[PDB]
């Protein structure tokens, strides 16, 4: 009685659970796999923490209201204060890593809404300003809490409408992407494995953000008559085939 | 060696070594198996 | 209960949170098991703080 | 098995009795690396060095007192040594304890050997035949707190009863909690601030109770108690440098304040004989 | 205040995010463990090793 | 006798750690159920905790 | 021509080198080596960060001078905040650690003095109080800096003369203890490795010092005429075959 | 003969017969010869 709806992931010592999922997507259908000698450029012994890094961690909650926008979260960035894991990426010149990201969302069969869970390989942002100003560090750099799509623009800061994908390029096309939606009629949780994905062996983990992570609401929420007008919405994420290299005295990024 | 005719006289049985919970855990008639659906 | 030998601790948290349905309401709960894994070992049987009396009892 | 080998004159590029002793080995120089020897064997094997003799016979570890008369009115049983109890522990009679503190980590069974002597120090017509109760409380188990609780049934404890005058026999496993007792430990319960330090924190064994079982006679008997401990099956590790000054407590590596050179003074030259 | 079946129900309440359901030490010889099967059998004992079980049911 | 085997990463459709405790079983679950584990041996047959021993004194 | 006298030891991404050694020390005669199964006790599956935390770590340089009277390190103590070595200790409840430790100081020809260096398995501190006081937490943990032993007592600190080694026991007989001399005349290094020595196959690594090293002048320093009248010492650390297990929030320890 | 059913209450273990101070004596990485010189 195996179902693509119940499913357990376990790394290090942290367990996932779900029973209303809708299978698993692994983006370009490569698992995480490490450096081989063939590819490698670098001369250095990496360093592979295992179980202390690739675990899960679990971001702040967000809140799902009838007028949420959407959010980004860019890694490795949102777990750049994450144990281990966050203390490696600074110490080291360079890193390469893997991730099982697992969006989570629940609520009850008279409620209603859809969540686009996609992942963008070098999602680079546009300036809101146009032109040729660029989006400074700290900007592209929020850690755990993510970009807020329905935020206000600030001095130095990326566009944030959702219709442009914070780039120029329609919502609706996002799909070309790996994706996954938590319809809540049928889900509840949606996952997806990213394998390394760089025209690089290896990378600064902190200059760099190979990838981005955005839950967008496609169908707004809808709660019963009389209830609670939200829904929180939980990101928990789990570095996979990490490998560290250039080990030194531990970098001090803007702000 | 037993210096007594009585079976009751004998010391101590030792280690019965026979070791089965199931009977308290498991009192179930339709065999679960872990990892599949305790309710299917 | 000794220091040097604790065992640590054991917390539950919402990950998301407790939804009920329509014309529901209140309080839900949780009722929680302990038992012990194949895992387990006992030693050095000793008398227990959990049974005493002050007199011998009779019928 | 040879002593000295015959060795004869000598006359080499081969210089066995110069060292480095920087390098911290001590290298196996012989008297027939700088002298010349004859023949001569050992007849000797080491067997009474061997650490399973070294602590293989009894010493005596402990000594208390509990006595027998009218507990009417005594309102702290414990107190008026109607009963009495040992925190178990190695180290409060120091002649074994700097034998152990010669290593590090020890691990062993040990045989107990409790001794009871009576004494009547005023009037009384007669020496009464006291039985006494040794009973073990390990942690967790209730404390006897008055001398006819309901803990003396030892329904799960482990207790001996002879007579005073007599003796108790008994040996006990390895009950250490790691693979061997600690005989000096550089840690804590627990990371803070205020909590105790050494060993103390990890020689936590309970205690054992004593008590004479007898009603009280119209005298009143003096009973004291004294528990020898033998260690067998043997197994040392790490030595160290021997116990140098005096102790002050038990389980702390702590030396009294304006103690004695223990080293001797000359009472003359470094050339003095 | 005094033993109930009360002792036994862990409160769980809706629309709450983060928040904490409830926690305890792990000296399974004392606490909420003291009179449970498992407590009860452990404190027959000076010393436990191995792994424990603890479950979860919904209501 | 082992106390726990070697035990990785997981990701299955088969679910330990989920059961019905309305049934009346306590299902035998293992930390190498929900955790990766390593290899361990008993070194313990639990001759202590014997009926026989348990009220043999 | 390969002499007793002249080291290299390459330990992650450091290399120490040294040209007047007198061999090296090993424990007991014993290399480090990991926690095997059949010993192993704790279940959970150890992290072996390897090379990022198994290298070199040089303390900071203490000063001999004509009154000198002696130094004690305690480790993992003396490492607690070393890189990603120091993280680990925090961030696990448990771990176990061997080490290489190198202890420098140079002259010339015509300087003389002699130090000892030890390595103390559980060397369980006295307090100068004598009784039953006991030796507070922040006294024997204090890190990189060590114990210095001409330094006054302090309340609730350990006793610090170095004739009885700070536990009641002579001087003299510390050479039972695995240890080297570093003898100005012959030396000028010395090389100490530490296999992880304890009752236990893993153990807390905040509230547990396995071992103290110590650094002990017996012959003391000389200068030549109207020279500089002290001599920097350095140690440097490095663990090896270090383990760690049980990761989870991270201690916060006292002070 | 041994009268009781722990190991325990046996009696002494008799001489390890062992004996090797050389992991006292020379806990040395590279061998060093008597004779040879200690510093090379
Ligand atoms: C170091 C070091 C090593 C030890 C071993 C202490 C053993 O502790 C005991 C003792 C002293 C006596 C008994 C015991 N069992 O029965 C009796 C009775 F006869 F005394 F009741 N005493 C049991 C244990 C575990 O303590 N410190």
């Amino acid at each position: 009685g195996y179902s693509d709806r119940v499913q357990q992931i376990t790394l290090g010592n942290s367990t996932i659970t779900t029973q209303e999922a809708a299978n698993a997507v692994v983006c370009y259908a490569e698992w995480p796999e490490y450096l081989p000698d063939v590819d490698a450029s670098d001369v250095n012994k990496t360093s592979k923490p295992d179980t202390s890094v690739c675990r899960f961690y679990t971001l702040d909650s967000k809140t799902w209201t009838t007028g949420s926008k959407g959010w980004c979260w860019k890694l490795p960035d949102a777990l750049k204060d994450m144990g281990v894991f966050g203390q490696n990426m600074f110490f080291h010149s360079l890193g390469r890593s893997g991730y099982t990201v697992h969006v989570q969302c629940n609520a009850t069969k008279f409620h209603s809404g859809c969540l686009l869970v996609v992942v963008i390989p070098e999602h680079q942002l546009a300036s809101h300003e146009g032109g040729n100003v660029s989006v400074k560090y700290t900007f592209t750099h929020p850690g755990e809490r993510g970009i807020d799509l329905s935020s206000a623009n600030e001095v130095g800061g990326p566009v944030k409408d959702v219709l442009y994908n914070m780039n120029g390029t329609l919502l609706g096309n996002l799909l070309i992407f790996p994706h996954q939606f938590i319809n809540l009629r049928t889900n509840n949780t949606a996952t997806i494995v990213i394998p390394y994905i760089n025209s690089v062996p290896i990378d600064s983990m902190t200059r760099h953000n190979n990838v981005s992570l955005m839950v967008i609401p496609i169908a707004p929420l809808t709660v019963p008559t009389g209830a609670t007008p939200s829904l929180p919405i939980t990101v928990t994420i789990a570095p996979m085939c990490t490998e560290f290299s250039g080990i030194r005295s531990k970098s001090i990024v803007p702000q | 060696i037993n210096y007594y005719k009585d079976a009751a006289s004998t010391s101590s049985a030792g280690q019965s070594l026979s070791m089965d919970p199931s009977k308290f855990t498991e009192p179930v008639k339709d065999l679960m198996l872990k990892g599949a659906p305790a309710l299917n | 209960p000794d220091t040097y030998t604790s065992a640590g601790f054991l917390s539950c948290w919402y990950q998301t949170s407790l939804i009920l349905p329509p014309e529901t309401t209140g309080q839900v709960y949780l009722l929680s098991f302990i038992s012990a894994c194949p895992d387990f070992k006992l030693r050095l049987m000793k008398d227990t703080q959990t049974i005493s009396q002050t007199v011998a009892l009779t019928e | 098995t040879v002593a000295s080998i015959s060795s004869g004159p000598k006359h080499t590029q081969k210089v066995p009795i110069l060292t480095a002793n920087e390098t911290g080995a001590t290298m196996p120089v012989l008297p027939s690396d700088s002298i010349e020897t004859r023949t001569t064997y050992m007849h000797f094997n080491g067997s009474e060095t061997d650490v399973e003799c070294f602590l293989g016979r009894a010493a005596c570890v402990h000594v208390t007192e509990i006595q027998n008369k009218d507990a009417t009115g005594i309102d702290n049983h414990r107190e008026a040594k109607l009963f009495n109890d040992w925190k178990i522990n190695l180290s409060s009679l120091v002649q074994l304890r700097k034998k152990l503190e010669l290593f590090t980590y020890v691990r062993f069974d040990s045989e107990y050997t409790i001794l009871a002597t009576a004494s009547q120090p005023d009037s009384a017509n007669y020496s009464s035949n006291l039985v006494v109760q040794a009973m073990y409380v390990p942690p967790g188990a209730p404390n006897p707190k008055e001398w006819d609780d309901y803990t003396w049934q030892s329904a799960s404890n482990p207790s001996v009863f002879f007579k005073v005058g007599d003796t108790s026999r008994f040996s006990v496993p390895y009950v250490g909690l790691a693979s061997a007792y600690n005989c000096f430990y550089d840690g804590y319960s627990h990371d803070d601030a205020e909590t105790q330090y050494g060993i103390t924190v990890l020689n936590h064994m309970g205690s054992m109770a004593f008590r004479i079982v007898n009603e009280h006679d119209e005298h009143k008997t003096l009973v004291k108690i004294r528990v020898y401990h033998r260690a067998k099956h043997v197994e040392a590790w790490i030595p160290r440098a021997p116990r140098a000054l005096p102790y002050t407590s038990i389980g702390r590596t702590n030396y009294p304040k304006n103690t004695e050179p223990v080293i001797k003074k000359r009472k003359g030259d470094i050339k003095s004989y | 205040t005094k033993d109930e079946v009360n002792s036994y129900l862990i409160p769980l309440n809706a629309n709450r995010q983060n928040e904490q359901v409830f926690g305890t030490n792990l000296f399974i010889g004392d606490g909420v463990f003291k009179t449970t099967l498992l407590g009860e059998i452990v404190q027959y004992y000076t010393h436990w090793s191995g792994s424990l079980r603890f479950s979860l049911m919904y209501t």
